[PDB]
């Protein structure tokens, strides 16, 4: 959210949600892209973030 | 490089920027000892696995001592079945692969 | 099971007396009380109808021979 | 409710037991189950457990069992004649022995829980020898049956070989035990009983033939309730019980007539719970309504089972016929507890338990109140009767017949029984009964016998409670302010009072010192310290060991001691004692009540000494049971037997106190024999007086043990883990880094998870228990209970041993490196030196 | 659907992303009416089910809101208060084994527990796999505190360094000063629970997994026992009390293994949770630690645990309200219309 809308230049706290949602994704990818799965923009997994 | 490092911690006891990305200095992770260093993961008596981590993945990632100590345990008349399920799997996997 | 039964079952190990049908009152610890009204006691005191009294390290009347039981009643209350 | 009391006075339809077991094997849940069973307005939750007689905030919240709790029930039996239940459940982790001990002196009844899956496990191994040196009757009770059907799935012919495997196990450790044969134990016996707290399962072979009886009818539920459980069979077309198959698949009748019932109705409340269960409970009489069939798994399953066995009747009745009455089994407790024994007039008054008769109750626990000023004592009314407002004279643990000084006149206050939160007021109490007496708290540290005043004019006291373990864990306590150390006296008194074998002790350097049996024992000690009694900031130094002294060989030269008169002159020799000689007599193998002659084989025959000494030895190290031993070896043409035997006593004195505290420091000396070889007294008993003896003696002592080789023995606990066979390495590895090494490593039958016994330092156990859970994730788990002593590594005495600042030292180092910062701890000399 | 896009991402050897904006930037929507309307809409990710196990939810399972109309399994259209059967729920369960860790007991989370985080907190210190967090009382000169004779080294015996889980276990002992320090301890007995895998196989049987027991009869450890036709005979009536039905049926071993199972699938039945309100990876980052990954996601880990055990200590009950719903006075209001779109 913060890369395709500017949001957190109008309110700090918003970083807050930004981390939290990219640490949510490094949590689902690192257990998305697992075995033969490789590297690549092929999870939709979004009810997490 | 132990011994350093806990006699060390024993001494330590006794005595604007819009950035996204998180800094390496939060880790907590890092331990002086081994026996935190390296956790024994749980094998789960073989047949439980993690969940977002993939199944087979995880098998044959597995240290396969349950799957020793089944074959020792395992008798002859009960193996049958065995060796038919894991084949049939194989054959029922195999159609996903092929 | 009857409440008499049932009364007579708890009522078995504390001091109460049983009168039987010849006049014979024996006052005890009621050791064991069967639901066929055989009570058996131990160390019980049996006075007889002519006024003799004496002591019974064992003793067990029948069912068929009860007249009477007087026992405590804290345990109802 | 009046019928409580009516009961009450009755002292034959009385039981005192105690649930006494392993460490969360569903002790504290089957009481529960009591109370659900008795109060109706008490009801368990859906999910949580209740844990009723959990009653203090420290257990509810760390889910271990602290302190035991009585409980006053009354129960009916098989035939539903009630009776009146003392229950005290203590706690099961082996670091909290001390309740153990505490409720079992105030007990006539045992009852064992073992878990199904588990097993005997190491604190049960411990409390069935406990109980049979206390004289109790035992009885075994598995529970958490539901484990080898819900979670192990065993068939139920390998269910009940698990059962009957864990039932003679512990007849085959019981006979090592038990000097008596008649202490078989089975469940056809009527011994053994098998429940399930969490379901409510709970069945003796005779109650589950009484089911059978009320399900069909016209049947003596006693025959058949023998004839269950064991090797015979059942034959559907001749019905009778043959020892032989009847046909080849055959099922032995335990498992074909309860085992295999219970398997079937609870798979078919956990399995096909929508569509089979209505015909399942149709054919068993057990009628549900709508709304209590849309619960989940586990209360389903605990509601149809409290409706198909009912109440726990197989409990009650495996109590009463199997543990004797407070009028039966008083003959053996006061033999074994009474100082006197029987014999006395007083011990002789014990036998019959009269209600009437002398009041000389026994009080072995103390349970605070909420706001923790005032602490109300628990005891057991041995013999007579006591009343509220009574004057009572309150005796203590010094107290004997000469020394008349240990005593109080007091007040009861208030009595009430209690059963667990809520607690009954009573004006009377009669004997063989229990009671929370209040007003008795000041006179009391720990035991207490409380009889009546100027009634009782020869009565002695109850021995001390003896232990199983020893407290080994040392701990400093310092206030954080000083000018509020006052603060923290008191509630070191009260922490004092609150536990049996908490050890306060003030040292010389200014030092409050609390002894212990393990970390989750000071853990749970301390928070009572802080945030219950004393509600005041408190420093605590990280914890140490108690350590021993000991020799491995006689000393180059027989040094001596005179006293300053130079007169008197003793020479003794310290040498160690014989392998397993120490362990002979903390187990009260001999004692020094014992007459000459029979001290005299004993020595002749199982340690071969002379009898020129085996009838020369006076004393055993420091008190009664001490590992020392004091030697009279001077030959009587140079020391006059008559001149001797009048210092016979001081010497011992300044022995049994020399002993106690040790030269190189403060600790306790062990494992020393001491041999007199000259003894030059004086002739008047004018300057040979004890001021002038005993410090001869404990000099003449040290200079011994010090010019003996001496050596330091730390205490090595006893730990035994159960962990999945996938950690037992991982087990090993944890081990290796703590100076520890493993015993044995021995699978448990019926079960994946494993049992590793091994010793490791009590000082390098220190996180132990958490740095194994952790290593392994949660999987493997510890237990920790002092074994042994062991001669530290290394020589204690060498000057040229360096110890720096903040770093282990190796095992050459360990001997200095102990006692010198002990030394240091206690405030003496950097070194130690012949003079002492 | 984790399960799906895991194979798509294997099968699709490059991914063609979706435009965004998708639609043409700075240019007014498509009209509903016109375009979306008559467009028939592609399939959507779904699983297909195997008939021969996963029957029982078959017939609705991805609908969008299942068994609304089954009066059965569902209270009405509020839709709250599902009661499901065991066949369903194990269907469910199984299905759901890739977002479900399969621990029986709690005894992996000992020191990741909340309370154990909360004891952290409260003393300043961090377990290694834990969060950190900024003291609760700064309390820096008492962290200087000064060389006593308590305290002082020399007098001090270090075998095995006090480390932080030490001090976290046992909060009254280790260290001083624990104010608003909490406890767990709580070694529930870990359950031993074997799951089958056996899809034929007796739902009690003695896998190689038990130790076996060993039977002995070396010693006459004899019993009271009879002998035949010894004082004692049978009724032709009694019987034990279940011989009709079997000893295990075949949804005996789901039931068991349903037991078990993480806390949404031990249910029989429940309330109904908002979309919103399920956490689907919540017990992923409450785990122990993961297994050997790179540092940007460790630290990932420990600042999700962070908000959680913010939020969790944070927490205080509801304000008691009066419930004036919002849009039900827009419904009162007659500005205002309802329609299904």
């Amino acid at each position: 959210v913060g890369q395709l809308t500017g949001m957190y230049r109008y309110k700090y706290k918003l970083m807050r949600q930004i981390r939290m949602c990219k640490d949510l994704k490094h949590l689902i990818y690192y257990r998305f892209n697992t075995g033969p799965v490789g590297k690549g923009p092929g999870c939709g997994f979004w009810a997490a973030g | 490089k132990d011994k350093s490092k806990e006699l060390h911690a024993i001494k330590e006891r006794y005595l604007r920027k819009f950035v996204f990305e998180w800094d390496a200095s939060e880790d907590t992770s890092i331990d002086y000892n081994p026996l935190y260093k390296e956790r024994h993961q749980v094998q789960l008596l073989g047949r439980g696995f993690i969940a977002g981590i993939d199944l087979k993945q995880q098998k044959r990632e597995q240290s396969r001592f349950y799957g020793d100590l089944m074959e020792k345990r395992r008798t002859l008349e009960e193996k049958e079945q065995e060796e038919a399920r894991l084949r049939k799997l194989r054959k029922k996997e195999a159609k996903q692969r092929w | 099971i009857g409440v008499p039964i049932k009364v007579l079952h708890e009522a078995e190990g504390h001091i109460v007396t049983c009168e039987t049908n010849t006049g014979e009152v024996y006052r005890g610890k009621l050791i064991e009380a069967e639901d066929n009204m055989n009570c058996q006691m131990s160390n019980i005191t049996v006075t007889y109808r002519d006024g003799r009294v004496a002591q019974l390290e064992q003793v067990y009347i029948r069912g068929s021979k009860i007249r009477f039981l007087i026992l405590p009643d804290m345990l109802k209350n | 409710m009046d019928f409580l009391a009516d009961l009450m006075d009755n002292s034959e339809l009385i039981r005192n037991v105690t649930l006494c077991g392993h460490l969360h094997h569903g002790k504290t849940c089957f009481v529960d189950c009591l109370i659900e069973q008795t109060h109706p307005e008490i009801r368990k939750r859906y999910d949580q457990d209740l844990c009723y007689t959990d009653i203090l905030f420290t257990e509810q919240e760390r889910g271990v069992g602290i302190k035991s709790t009585p409980v006053t029930v009354v129960l009916p039996d098989t035939k539903g004649k009630s009776y009146l239940f003392n229950i005290m459940d203590t706690p099961g982790h082996v670091n909290f022995s001390d309740e153990v001990t505490a409720g079992l002196r105030i007990s006539d009844g045992v009852v064992l829980f073992i878990d199904a899956a588990e097993g005997v496990m190491l604190n049960t191994e411990r409390l069935i020898k406990h109980a049979v040196q206390e004289r109790l009757a035992v009885t075994v009770c598995i529970n958490k049956i539901d484990r080898l059907i819900l979670e192990l799935k065993l068939p139920p012919t390998d269910a009940y070989y698990k059962l009957r495997h864990i039932v003679d196990e512990v007849n085959g450790l019981i006979s090592m035990y038990s000097t008596d044969e008649n202490l078989i134990l089975s469940p056809l016996l009527g011994n053994v009983c098998f429940s399930s707290s969490q379901y409510s399962i709970c069945f003796t072979l005779g109650s589950f033939a009484k089911i059978y009886a009320d399900t069909f009818g016209d049947i003596n539920y006693q025959e058949f309730a023998k004839r269950l459980w064991g090797d015979i069979y059942f034959n559907p077309k001749t019905r009778k019980f043959t020892k032989k198959a009847p046909t080849s698949s055959s099922q032995r009748s335990f498992v074909e007539f309860i085992l295999e019932p219970l398997y079937k109705i609870l798979a078919q409340v956990v399995g096909d719970v929508d569509t089979s269960l209505p015909r399942t409970l149709d054919e068993l009489g057990i009628h549900l309504t709508k709304e209590e069939l849309k619960l989940n798994i586990r209360p389903l399953l605990r509601l149809v089972c409290k409706k198909f066995f009912g109440e726990f009747t197989g409990f009650v009745d495996m109590c009463v016929q199997h543990i004797p009455s407070p009028k039966v089994g008083a003959k053996p407790k006061i033999e074994h507890t009474y100082t006197g024994g029987v014999d006395s007039d007083l011990g002789e008054a014990m036998s019959d338990c009269d209600p009437d008769g002398p009041l000389m109750c026994h009080t072995t626990k103390m349970y605070s109140t909420d706001d923790g000023v005032q602490f109300h004592a628990f005891g057991r009314v041995l013999s007579g009767t006591i009343h509220a407002g009574q004057p009572v004279k309150v005796l203590g643990e010094n107290y004997t017949l000469e020394d008349e000084e240990d005593s109080q006149i007091c007040t009861v206050g208030r009595l009430w029984i209690s059963v667990a939160r809520y607690h009954i007021e009573v004006n009377r109490v009669p004997a063989g009964n229990w009671v929370l007496i209040e007003g008795v708290d000041q006179p009391i540290v720990k035991t207490a016998t409380i009889t009546e005043p100027r009634g009782n004019e020869e009565a002695q006291i109850f021995r001390p409670l003896k232990f199983n373990t020893t407290s080994v864990i040392k701990i400093a306590v310092e206030p954080v302010n000083p000018s509020e150390l006052p603060k923290m006296l008191d509630g070191l008194r009260k922490v004092n009072k609150s536990y049996p074998s908490l050890t306060t002790k003030v040292e010389e350097s200014g030092e409050h010192v609390i002894l212990g049996t393990g970390e989750l024992y000071l853990d749970c000690v301390m928070h009572d310290l802080r945030k219950m009694y004393s509600e005041i900031d408190i420093k605590v130094a990280d914890p140490v060991v108690t350590f021993c002294e000991t020799v491995v060989e006689t000393s180059s030269l027989k040094c001596f001691a005179e006293t300053p008169n130079k007169k008197n002159k003793i020479t003794m020799i310290a040498e160690p004692l014989e392998k397993g000689l120490a362990e002979d007599i903390e187990n009260e193998v001999v004692q020094i009540t014992w007459n000459r002659k029979k001290l005299g084989e004993f020595f002749q025959t199982k340690y071969d000494w002379d009898l020129l000494a085996a009838r020369s030895i006076w004393a055993f190290g420091p008190d009664a049971t001490g590992p020392n031993i004091l030697v009279d070896d001077t030959l009587p043409s140079e020391v006059d037997k008559a001149l001797l035997g009048s210092v016979k006593d001081s010497i011992v004195q300044g022995f049994q106190w020399g002993t106690r505290e040790g030269p190189l420091c403060d600790e306790l000396i062990r494992n020393v024999k001491f041999k007199i070889l000259d003894a030059v007294v004086a002739q008047e008993p004018l300057h040979r007086g004890g001021g002038q003896i005993i410090p001869t003696a404990r000099r003449v002592v040290y200079s011994a043990f010090l010019m003996a080789t001496p050596r330091l023995m730390e205490p090595y606990y006893f730990v035994e883990v159960q962990a999945p066979a996938d950690c037992v390495s991982a087990v090993y590895t944890v081990l290796a880094r703590r100076r520890g090494h493993v015993t044995q490593d021995a699978p448990i039958p019926g079960s994946p998870l494993y049992t590793i016994k091994a010793f490791i330092p009590a000082i390098d156990s220190f996180g132990f228990e958490t740095d194994l859970r952790t290593h392994t994730q949660g999987q493997a788990f510890s237990l920790s209970v002092f074994h042994h002593w062991q001669i530290v590594p290394g020589d204690p005495l060498d000057k040229s041993i360096v110890i720096r600042p903040l770093e282990p030292q190796p095992a050459p180092h360990l001997a200095r490196e102990f006692m010198i910062k002990t030394r240091r701890r206690k405030g003496l000399s950097e070194d130690v030196s012949i003079s002492k | 659907m984790w399960i799906m896009m895991r194979r798509e991402k294997r099968d699709r050897r490059h991914f063609k992303r979706m435009r965004f904006p998708p639609f043409d930037d700075e240019e007014p929507p498509l009209d509903y009416a016109d375009n979306i309307l008559d467009v028939e809409p592609l399939e959507a990710i779904q699983l297909e089910l195997d008939p021969e196990e996963d029957a029982p939810v078959l017939d609705w399972f991805y609908d969008h809101q299942p068994l609304r109309d089954s009066r059965k399994y569902v209270n009405g259209s509020t839709y709250q208060r599902w009661q499901f059967t065991l066949p369903m729920m194990s269907t469910l369960y199984r299905l759901a084994n890739q977002l479900l860790t399969d621990l029986v007991d709690d005894n992996y989370f000992y020191l990741f527990d909340l309370k154990a985080f909360f004891t952290s907190k409260a003393l300043n210190m961090a377990i290694p796999g834990g969060p950190k967090f900024e003291p609760l009382v700064r309390d820096i000169n008492l962290q200087d505190e000064d060389w006593n004779e308590f305290n002082d080294i020399n007098k001090i015996i270090i075998r095995q360094p006090i480390r932080t889980e030490y001090k976290i276990a046992f909060p009254y002992l280790y260290n001083n000063l624990p104010h608003h320090v909490h406890l767990t301890w709580y070694h529930t007995p870990n359950v031993v629970f074997i799951k089958t895998e056996d899809p034929d196989l007796p739902a009690f049987y003695f896998d190689p997994l038990i130790n076996p027991i060993s039977h002995r009869h070396s010693v006459k450890s004899q019993e009271p026992l009879p002998d035949d036709d010894e004082e004692f005979e049978l009724p032709e009536f009694v019987e034990p009390f279940l011989k009709d039905t079997p000893l295990y049926t075949d949804n005996t071993a789901n039931g068991i293994a349903l037991l078990w199972a993480p806390r949404p699938f031990n249910l029989r039945s429940g309330r109904t949770r908002r979309a919103l309100d399920i956490p689907l990876v919540k017990n992923w980052y409450r785990e122990h630690c993961p297994a050997g990954q790179p540092v940007k996601v460790r630290v990932s880990y420990q600042k999700l645990l962070k908000y959680y055990v913010l939020n969790a200590l944070k927490h205080r009950p509801p304000k008691a309200q009066k419930k004036r719903y919002l849009f039900r006075s827009f419904k009162a209001t007659k500005f205002f219309q309802s329609t299904k779109l």
